[PDB]
């Protein structure tokens, strides 16, 4: 069962279309005092410029 | 309609949770019936999922958990112009001089 | 690491499974839940800040091998507390509590070479006296140890190997 369990999990995830973000893209999850927490951005690099809506930028520090 | 619910009350700081679609923006003003009296909250932080931390613009005493909150979709907005001359108002723009409604034209 | 936050949930799940004599079903249900946590896409979802009751529901959706009330309920409670990542350890402590309740042990035997299967019999018979539990054996072979045998029973070990004797003599001098 060990293998078919993971196969069934993959199948059932594909069924409900839960999906990861694109590596260059992520979502805001919190905002306060001018600091935002972004979830995703696997390929963000320390010090990068992140582009927000409204043609604004944020600097990825943590 | 009222779409949010109180989840904590610690002194003057009130936590409210909304559906993750209609989260109020920062500095948006909320409103809740603290008994027979209205009370407005100013959103200070969007933290975590759905939840929003707020500062109460009045006496926090009397608040339960699970009270319904309504999200006014604008910051605290006050009456302005010639109609406010000679009158006393509090931070929310309401008269505290007992001469009745202000007669604003614009907020 | 969730060694400490998993204890209450493992204890509650085991005490519930006993009242209903479903320990085997509960163990298999937990073993499936702990695998749903390891999928590449679900581990992404568990980290991003979703509201507990939507995360719990999207987790329940990916599992139809959980009995209608009690597995779904455990997932909902852990999700409310934000501890779904603890399932892989809830499973281990559930297996441990079960082994304790049914008075069982699983002892490792490490040797320079396989044993005679009369030696194994005597070892199991001796340990079933050292421990009140009925003991499984899973003999293992290591060649750094060169003679004698190591018996490891949980966190108790009997260093019978001659390698142990050598390292223990060298430090007498």
């Amino acid at each position: 069962n060990s293998t078919e369990i993971s196969e069934l999990i993959k199948q059932r995830i594909a069924q409900f279309n839960v999906v990861s973000e694109a590596h260059n893209e992520g979502t805001i999850v919190s905002v306060s005092d001018g600091v935002i927490r972004i979830h995703g951005l696997a390929d963000c690099m320390q010090g990068e410029m992140i582009s927000l809506p409204g043609n604004r930028y944020a600097i990825a520090l943590n | 309609m009222a779409t949010g619910k109180i989840v904590q009350v610690i002194g003057a700081v009130v936590d409210v949770e909304f559906p993750q679609d209609a989260v109020p923006r920062v500095y948006d003003a909320l409103e809740v019936q603290n008994g027979n009296e209205r009370l407005v909250l100013e959103v200070q932080q969007q933290l975590g999922g759905g939840i929003v931390r707020t500062i109460a613009m009045g006496s926090s005493d009397g608040l339960r958990r699970g009270l319904d909150v309504k999200d006014l979709e604008h910051p605290i907005e006050v009456p302005v112009g010639k109609a406010t001359l000679g009158r006393i108002m509090n931070v929310l723009g309401e008269p505290v001089d007992m001469k009745g409604e202000i007669g604003e034209e614009e907020r | 690491e969730f060694i400490t936050v998993a204890r209450p949930y493992a204890k509650a799940a085991f005490d519930f499974a006993v009242e209903h004599q479903s320990v085997e079903r509960w163990q298999d249900m937990l073993a499936f839940a702990a695998e749903v946590t390891k999928n590449e896409q679900m581990a992404e979802l568990l980290s991003g800040a979703l509201a507990p009751e939507t995360l719990a529901e999207s987790f329940i959706a990916v599992a139809g091998e959980q009995l209608d009330e009690n597995g779904q309920n455990l997932i909902r409670v852990m999700a409310e507390n934000g501890r779904l990542n603890a399932l892989p350890d809830v499973l281990e402590q559930f297996i441990h509590l079960r082994a304790v309740s049914e008075a069982t042990a699983e002892v490792d035997v490490i040797s320079a070479a396989a044993l005679s299967e009369q030696q194994l019999a005597k070892i199991s018979a001796a340990m079933e006296k050292r421990l009140s539990r009925k003991v499984k054996l899973n003999a293992k072979i290591d060649k750094s140890v060169m003679a004698g045998v190591i018996i490891r029973a949980g966190d108790m070990v009997i260093d019978g190997s001659v390698r142990g004797r050598l390292e223990r003599l060298a430090d007498v001098l």
